[PDB]
């Protein structure tokens, strides 16, 4: 049909076996395994498992996911391991995507993954500064976009839009101030959700 | 390279004269003769050459006098008026002369340039009237 | 466009291509400035009938991701290898 | 001892600020720390707080020299959330701009390239030539850089008659253009001392280090997301991947300049192969209807209302798009959690890996082999700070 | 109070401070510390300036948009006086030079401008006046600003009966006269952090019972002429006839004056500050 | 309550930890004033240190003193390394912010907040 | 499909290598860059003689705001607030109310030009063509202040423009 | 004397202005609309605003793009770098007022919170030619100076 | 409709003016107060009624596309004239 986006059935049969493939091979740390109905498959698996189930999709022969796409954090705060990991990957030799995922919370560290990509040294920081997520054995840890001295980490659901202080220069010091934030005009919040279901196959149980 | 020469001298006849033709270059920076396409109420003039390469082929010359003011050095290109705007940006092809706007009783009949930095600046305030009315108390003292 | 003869070859000596060909302004070929108004077509979903939206309606189409296994044979590959790129026919070498 | 690159040039230039804290031994680099964060903006948490067509301008404003590829990416991206399909007219729109869009950001990438090492002339040679193509883009948006066109479901609005014959009548000169920049730079041996055998990367190196793109072209990967996972129409117009074979400064300028000319040469299908409809999805519930029936249907009112206040539910769901963006891979890692606005949204921006690798590139070099690591590996700030 | 000037907020640049103050004399060296103050708490100032706007660009960040207002104004201009001051709340004079000139003498801008500013203020309707004097100012003086400073306070008290009259001693600080005045070249000073000062004017125009008095702004130690001056090239690693005579004047000693303290500012030592005035240019006894 | 540790296994390893960077801290100040060219004095500076360690002491969470001393070490390398600029030192002193009622009545006065 | 951009192996015949050892004294491939910039300098400038000529712009173009009437001079807006609702960068503010002959209609009508990103999605959102962004691109202005537009700034800029807003939609609005 | 200084100022000014030499905080977008200035089609050098300075030659500053907290300690150094006189000219809605990232934690809401500033460019961007209107209004403005009538008669 | 108050200061189409004692109004001096002086509530006023021969009537504003959506008048009652909620345009019973 004209306006539906097409099934792609064969790549949903092939992702689907090679999720099975990684779970029989990885049992200690693959806690679950799923492909979307857009053909992305990801594997969830306990934080332990971080640098063996990476290692393992990068170096074994029918995974070579040689590059670290992307690697971000997203915060749940309903969740009691609030942050959850997400590690994208790309295999050339296959031209296939995999997504990594794991969890952890405000005080659990997560093992860096600097030793299976280098790409993951900046990711990692980045993580750090904007979710305040600790990451072991990093060789540079620190903050990467936030300013100097910055108090929190603002990617977090209960990190306010507009932070908590503000800049301006102060002619009686000399110098640029910060000082508590104040609104000319308060951000207007909307409520936008429709009381009305849009999704059926989607509804929770009651 | 004689004609070259030749067209340089018609640009100065071009222009009215050698006085017209240094009017023009200290003004504008520019001596080329065109086409006078028109005018509008303000004095600009505006002149087309599609022997020009385009965004050359079309200009004005601005008036030296707008609303009072003296615009003989001090020229922008706020001082267009809409129904000319278009035409000289090539946002259409046919000059207000031509096809001209439709009339609007609201339309203002008096363009006004760029007038930041004058007394006629706008400044702004809230057009919304007094939200809480306070509560007055008597003018006697009966307590 | 203007230039005279004389300086065109100068320039195109210079550069030693034929830069008269492919001017880098614009003069009259450029299109019209007014042009005749559009009439533009409609997608496939007008219709008056047979046209119902729970044929049509690819949102509710989504279905959540299939779980393949949860806590709660010969060996694969995510894909069928890639195959190899074959080399231009076009020009390749530069 | 210990320096810091000043945070632009003298000339004016656009593509961000950069704190490099430099460590060097005489002459040479033997560190290299990018403090960066100097345009970091927080567009990602602005995000969550817009709907769906409300975020579309934050992707105009990453990598703002490509920005309807930025568009491109994220359009995808809710598109496979949707579960929709944009309509092919606007599938080849978007596939013809993200080509021109791609000739803008290859101008920019170059002539500054060169502009910074000094050779200055190109530059303005090749801007009159981007000056011309932001007609175009001010042609379909009336914007000339910011167009937010390509949205989920499509193209907001049809190309204006006359429009494709001004694209052949530039597409038509633009070789010549591309062969007078490769006559002052490509043989040129200056140029050449500035640019073979610096900022050498192995094929090996590049992947595990998460380059894309010429990054990884340049060192003979043989990669390219348009053939490899196409999207649109791409795997309907021909061309050839430039692919370097030493891994340099040099090779990666190279490629970028085939780049173009095969650019030119998909524009050149694109607007051969234009075929006729509508230009945003057919499904109102989508992609807003059109204004005259806006202002006649009870439907297509109501729809229009609710499509621009509310805006249009997504799926729950999370995915991760990417497309082969001017620069590299450009992704988005979208997550729907069922509403009208997007629970969270990661950018990818192909920069970050790419100046994360600049202290691995620049070992064993000079202090100004530094400024063309840079240049070859075309950094926006705005896309690496978010 | 007027609805419009009831205070609001937390006291920061947004806020409404409820002060709607006309500054003269802000472009000067008091002046960019009042406005400064007046501003970080989110009040309205009237600038009337006499100088060319390029030299008060430095005042524009002080506030949020709107917050600071400029207007042209002529010290023999009562009617630009008028413009100025007519919707003010209170009215903060801090005209004033350490020279005379061709135009304008010492009879000019410490009397004859002073109550020209005070006259048309009281005619306005103005609650709070705030003028600034000096600590020295005496009608023997051998100095005639000081003599013309005893002419003015004199006469703005008469116009003004509630005015609040500040009498500092001289005032150190970035761009003071004083501390940069010794770095560039018998008697007792009692100099004044400038900070101290506007500190002090503001909780004047706060202040109920300030209105009607006279203030005297003197710092914590009293120094001997030739100790301070000993003491600026030590830490700096080291005119006119008129100007000469003020500084040779010992700083007058007036208990019966309310000071600094009273309005609820503690005086800063000169030595925590001299570093800051004097680095640019690269601990003396305290009488008791 | 089983959980993985960051550094210490116990509070009597994490103050270990917390005890050398106050040295770290304390031993700065002096360049730290002199680098930046602060108006503090070093009595005022190492004040300050004293003040942010103390509003500290009630922890009992070693995950919690760890990420502390974590967080206090990026900060000390900060400043040593004069990525901070002297704007950055100085927001420690909140030196233009006026002082902030704290008693019933004066908060009564200016307005709503407790 | 690929191809090599740089996998050319010199040949080193004699010829071929005095062919490059007289570049390399001669430094004929500098001489040809000369020849390059040489026929720039007699071509002619892209320049134009701003502000007497203007850049070429569309009727699409997205410059400054501007609020329409009706032909009968009655305001457009009706106060909907989808506008307002829409705005990517909250710059539109809005307040209504009956107005003494009953119509709904805005009593506040604010645009901060400082929030606005330019985007055009206010005039896309209106069912009436209430609120547009003109053709005016030249209204920089002295002071942050005059960047706060209210009801009263952006009803004259309509008054002001309408001659060739009018136009503008005219041309476009079978494309929207 | 009246007369003098009357016709002193026009020279300065008139000298002032044909000669505003630019320091541009390439800061984001805005910088490449810019760049476009500096290019052929409008070529901003004609009217004697050289392409590159330095900021210790500059007379004008042209904030173009977001001006966030980290760097705004950076931009105000160079501002005081300066040598005077000096313009400020804040070009896009970022610089002008925060624009589309108003609300963020990590942004100046203007950058008249860190310097003054001279023109206020609208636009996101501001099209080359709209930057080019603003720089020729800052002329205007520098042509309406009186540094020396208002010192005589001090 | 544009008037002045007492102080003199003109009052917007909305009723908006600066009271006596309002400081506010010291931002307009050296100034001035801008106000647009076409008041829609005058100009709409000035239409004349259109006289129809039905008892439903619509009005899309003019211009088809160019004007509001199309709605449908109802004109049975005689005391009244029907209004047109968009654009008010009036309209009655012949
Ligand atoms: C010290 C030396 C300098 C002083 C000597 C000055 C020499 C005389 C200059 C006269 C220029 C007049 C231009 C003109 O003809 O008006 C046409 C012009 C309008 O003509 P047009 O319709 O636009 O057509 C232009 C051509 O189509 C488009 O133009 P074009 O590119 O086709 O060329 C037109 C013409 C213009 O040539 C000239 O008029 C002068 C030629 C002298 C060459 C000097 C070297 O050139 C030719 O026809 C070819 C022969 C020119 C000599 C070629 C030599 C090239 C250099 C040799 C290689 C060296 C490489 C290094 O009218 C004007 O605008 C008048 C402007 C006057 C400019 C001021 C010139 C004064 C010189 C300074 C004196 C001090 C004050
Ligand atoms: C010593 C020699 C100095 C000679 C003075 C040079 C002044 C040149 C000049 O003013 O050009 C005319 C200028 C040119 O006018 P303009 O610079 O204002 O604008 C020209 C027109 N536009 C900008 C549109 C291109 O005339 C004046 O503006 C008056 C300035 C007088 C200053 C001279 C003081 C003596
Ligand atoms: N600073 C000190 O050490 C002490 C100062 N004081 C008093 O403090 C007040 C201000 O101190 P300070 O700020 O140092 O003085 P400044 O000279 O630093 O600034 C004086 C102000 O007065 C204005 N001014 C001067 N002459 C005239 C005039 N003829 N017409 C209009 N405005 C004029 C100046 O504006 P422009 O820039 O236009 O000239 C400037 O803004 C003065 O009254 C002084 O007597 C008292 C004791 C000590
Ligand atoms: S153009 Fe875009 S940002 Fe500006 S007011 Fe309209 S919707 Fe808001
Ligand atoms: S301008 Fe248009 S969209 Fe905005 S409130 Fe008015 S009628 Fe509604
Ligand atoms: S104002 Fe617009 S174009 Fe300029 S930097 Fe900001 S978002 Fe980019
Ligand atoms: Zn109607």
């Amino acid at each position: 049909r004209p306006t539906v986006r097409p099934r792609n059935d064969v790549a949903h049969k092939q992702l689907s076996a090679f999720g099975e493939y990684v779970a029989e091979i990885l049992p200690k740390y693959v806690q679950q395994v799923q492909v979307s109905c857009f053909n992305e498959l990801e594997i969830c698996i306990h934080p332990d498992g971080v640098i063996p189930v990476l290692t393992f999709l990068r170096d074994h022969s029918n995974a070579q996911f040689k590059s670290l796409a992307d690697l971000t954090a997203v915060d749940i705060p309903t969740r009691q391991n609030r942050f959850e990991i997400v590690y994208n990957l790309l295999s050339l030799r296959f031209n296939s995507r995999i997504r990594v995922k794991t969890y952890t919370d405000e005080l659990t560290p997560i093992e860096s993954s600097v030793p299976v990509y280098k790409a993951a040294n900046w990711y990692e920081r980045e993580i750090w500064d904007m979710f305040g997520v600790f990451f072991a054995n990093h060789p540079d840890l620190r903050r990467i976009l936030t300013d100097y001295g910055f108090e929190g980490h603002p990617f977090r659901k209960d990190f306010p839009l507009s932070g908590y202080v503000e800049l301006r220069y102060d002619d009686e010091v000399k110098r640029v101030v910060a000082e508590p934030v104040e609104l000319a005009q308060e951000f207007r919040k909307f409520d936008l959700n429709s009381p009305w279901e849009a999704f059926p196959a989607y509804r929770q149980p009651p | 390279l004689l004609q070259v020469l030749k067209r340089g001298l018609q640009q100065v006849s071009g222009h009215g004269g050698l006085r017209g033709y240094l009017r023009v270059l200290f003004r504008a920076n520019d001596v080329r003769v065109g086409t006078l396409v028109g005018e509008d109420k303000y004095g600009n003039k505006y002149y087309e050459d599609n022997k020009q390469f385009f965004g050359r082929h079309r200009w004005v010359i601005y008036t030296t006098e707008m609303n009072g003011k003296n615009t003989f050095w001090d020229v922008d290109g706020s001082m267009v008026p809409p129904e000319w705007h278009r035409w000289l940006h090539c946002m259409t092809d046919d000059p207000p002369t031509v096809k001209p706007p439709t009339a609007r009783k609201f339309i203002w009949t008096n363009h006004k340039f760029n007038l930041s930095g004058t007394p006629q600046q706008y400044v702004p305030y809230s057009t919304t009237r007094k939200k809480i009315q306070e509560w007055v108390p008597p003018s006697t003292p009966y307590k | 466009a203007s230039a005279t003869r004389f300086i065109q070859w100068l320039r195109n000596w210079a550069s030693g291509r034929d830069l008269q060909a492919k001017l880098q302004l614009r003069y009259q070929e450029i299109s019209k400035r007014t042009q005749p108004p559009p009439k533009l077509p409609v997608g496939p979903s007008h219709k008056l009938s047979n046209n119902y939206y729970c044929t049509r309606d690819g949102r509710r189409e989504a279905m959540p991701p299939s779980i393949v296994m949860s806590s709660q044979k010969k060996a694969v590959s995510p894909a069928p290898p890639i195959k190899r790129w074959e080399l231009s026919q076009d020009e390749p070498y530069l | 001892s210990n320096l810091t690159l000043n945070f632009g040039p003298q000339h004016p230039a656009a593509h961000g600020v950069l704190r490099l804290v430099m460590e060097l031994s005489g002459e040479m680099v033997r560190k290299c720390d990018p403090h960066i964060g100097l345009l970091h903006r927080g567009t990602e948490k602005l995000i969550e707080y817009k709907t769906y067509l409300q975020a579309l301008p934050y992707f105009d404003r990453l990598d703002y020299v490509s920005m309807m590829c930025n568009e491109q990416a994220y359009s995808l991206a809710v598109e496979k959330l949707l579960n929709i399909r944009p309509p092919p007219r606007a599938q080849w729109i978007r596939v013809l701009f993200g080509e021109i869009t791609r000739l803008l950001n290859h101008i920019m990438a170059v002539t500054t390239h060169a502009l910074d090492i000094g050779a200055m002339t190109p530059f303005f040679w090749m801007f009159e030539e981007r000056e011309k193509m932001f007609e175009f883009y001010e042609r379909v948006s009336g914007a000339r850089m910011h167009a937010a066109y390509v949205r989920p479901g499509g193209v907001h609005q049809d190309l204006p008659l006359g429009l494709m014959d001004d694209i052949y009548e530039f597409s038509k000169n633009f070789s010549l253009r591309i062969d007078e920049l490769e006559e002052m730079l490509t043989n040129n041996r200056i140029w050449r001392n500035r640019t073979v055998d610096i900022g050498i990367v192995t094929a090996e190196d590049a992947l595990n280090y998460g380059f894309s793109g010429v990054m990884l072209r340049g060192s003979g990967i043989q990669w390219d997301l348009r053939k490899t996972q196409p999207y649109d129409v791409y795997d309907q117009v021909e061309f050839d991947v430039p692919i370097g074979s030493r891994g340099d400064c040099y090779d990666r300028y190279l490629c970028r300049v085939e780049e173009m000319r095969q650019s030119i040469r998909i524009i050149s299908q694109c607007l051969n192969k234009m075929p006729p409809g509508e230009i945003k999805v057919d499904d109102a519930k989508v992609s807003p209807p059109k204004r005259a029936e806006m202002k006649t249907s009870m439907e297509s009112l109501i729809h229009h209302f609710k499509l621009y206040t509310e805006g249009y539910q997504v799926p729950p769901g999370a995915t991760y798009t990417a497309i082969e963006a001017p620069k590299g891979e450009f992704g988005v890692y979208l997550v729907s959690d069922g509403s009208s606005r997007p629970y969270r949204c990661k950018i990818k921006a192909p920069g970050f890996a790419h100046l994360a690798g600049l202290d691995k590139m620049s070992k064993g070099h000079m202090l100004a082999d530094v400024v063309a690591i840079i240049g070859t590996q075309d950094i926006v700030f705005g896309e690496v700070d978010r | 109070l007027h609805h419009a000037v009831i205070p609001h907020g937390k006291g920061g640049r947004s806020s409404v401070s409820g002060i709607v103050a006309t500054v003269f004399g802000a472009t000067g060296f008091l002046g960019r510390y009042v406005v400064n103050h007046l501003g970080r708490m989110g009040s309205q100032v009237i600038v009337p300036h006499r100088c060319e706007p390029y030299d008060t660009m430095h005042l524009r960040p002080m506030g949020d948009l709107g917050q600071i207002i400029f207007m042209d104004w002529n010290g023999r201009d009562k009617d630009s006086i008028r413009r100025a001051v007519e919707h003010s709340s209170v009215v903060i004079n801090l005209v004033g030079r350490e020279w005379e000139t061709q135009n304008f003498d010492f009879e000019d801008v410490f009397v004859k401008i002073p109550q020209a500013i005070a006259q048309v203020s009281k005619e306005a309707g103005v609650e709070k006046f705030i003028h600034i004097s000096h600590l020295n100012a005496d009608i023997k003086s051998s100095s005639k600003y000081l003599r013309s400073k005893a002419v003015g306070e004199k006469e703005v008290r008469e116009t003004f009966p509630e005015a609040t009259i500040i009498k500092p001693a001289e005032i150190f600080g970035r761009e003071d006269r004083f501390l940069n005045y010794f770095a560039n070249i018998k008697t007792v000073k009692q100099p004044v952090y400038i900070v101290d000062v506007t500190k002090g004017i503001i909780n004047a125009i706060k202040d109920p019972d300030a209105r009607g008095k006279t203030f005297a702004f003197v710092g914590p130690s009293r120094y001997l002429l030739f100790d301070l001056v000993q003491y600026v090239f030590a830490v700096a690693h080291r005119t006119t006839r008129d100007k000469v005579e003020r500084i040779h004047t010992t700083d007058k000693i007036l208990p019966h004056l309310p000071g600094l303290e009273d309005l609820g500012v503690e005086a800063t030592p000169l030595e925590l500050k001299a570093i800051e005035v004097l680095r640019r240019h690269r601990p003396a006894k305290t009488i008791p | 309550t089983s959980v993985k540790p960051i550094f210490s296994r116990d509070m009597n390893e994490a103050k270990r930890r917390v005890r050398e960077l106050y040295r770290a801290w304390y031993r700065e100040v002096p360049n730290t004033v002199h680098l930046f060219q602060l108006d503090i004095s070093v009595k005022q500076g190492r004040d300050k240190v004293r003040e942010m360690f103390k509003k500290n002491a009630h922890i009992t969470d070693p995950r919690v003193v760890d990420l502390l001393v974590i967080k206090g070490k990026m900060e000390l390398e900060e400043t040593i390394k004069v990525w901070k600029q002297r704007t950055h030192v100085m927001r420690f002193f909140h030196e233009t912010e006026a002082p902030r009622p704290k008693d019933f009545l004066s908060k009564f006065y200016v307005g709503h907040d407790p | 499909t690929y191809k090599y951009v740089n996998l050319r192996e010199p040949s080193m015949d004699m010829k071929s290598v005095t062919d490059r050892a007289a570049q390399t004294l001669l430094w004929t491939e500098l001489i040809r860059g000369l020849g390059m910039t040489l026929s720039y300098l007699f071509r002619e400038p892209a320049t134009i003689n701003y502000p007497f000529e203007k850049g070429p712009l569309s009727p699409r173009f997205r410059g400054e705001h501007a609020l329409r009437r009706y032909p009968s001079g009655e305001e457009r807006c009706i106060a909907c607030k989808l506008c307002e609702a829409v705005c990517p960068a909250q710059a539109i503010t809005i307040e209504a109310e009956p107005r003494a002959d009953g119509s709904r209609r805005t009593t506040r009508y604010d645009i901060d030009m400082t929030k606005c990103i330019y985007c055009g999605f206010c005039q896309e959102a209106c069912p009436v063509d209430a609120i547009v962004e003109g053709p005016n691109f030249e209204f920089s202005t002295e002071t942050h202040e005059e960047l706060l537009y209210n009801k009263e700034k952006l009803l004259n800029n309509g008054d002001k423009w309408e001659a060739e807003i009018a136009a503008n939609i005219q041309a476009d609005y079978l494309y929207r | 004397g009246e007369y003098v200084v009357a016709k002193l100022d026009d020279l300065i000014n008139w000298a002032r202005r044909s000669s505003l030499w630019p320091m541009t905080f390439g800061l984001a977008c805005c910088a490449v609309e810019m760049m476009h200035m500096a290019a052929p089609r409008y070529d901003m050098d004609r009217f004697g605003v050289v392409f590159r300075a330095s900021p210790r030659q500059s007379d004008v500053m042209i904030v173009a793009g977001t001006l966030t907290n980290k760097m705004a300690p950076a931009l105000r150094k160079v501002y005081d770098q300066m040598p005077e006189p000096r313009y400020v000219v804040s070009m896009g809605s970022c610089a002008n007022g925060g624009g589309y990232y108003h609300y963020s934690y990590s942004v100046v809401r203007g950058c008249d919170r860190i310097v003054p500033v001279d023109i206020y460019v609208p636009g996101c961007p501001p099209t080359a030619e709209a930057l080019l209107y603003g720089i020729l209004q800052l002329q205007k403005k520098i042509k309406r100076e009186k540094r020396l009538r208002i010192w005589y008669r001090r | 409709g544009v008037r002045t108050s007492p102080t003199g200061e003109k009052v917007t189409h909305t009723g908006q003016v600066y009271d006596d004692g309002d400081y506010r109004k010291v931002r307009f001096v050296g100034r001035q107060k801008e106000v647009n002086e076409n008041f829609a509530i005058d100009l709409i006023a000035e239409q004349p009624v259109s006289q129809v021969g039905s008892r439903v009537i619509s009005c899309d504003g003019g211009g088809g596309a160019l004007g509001h959506p199309r709605v449908y008048i109802n004109l049975d009652k005689e005391t009244k004239t029907g209004t047109c909620g968009y654009c008010g345009l009036q309209f009655r019973q012949q």
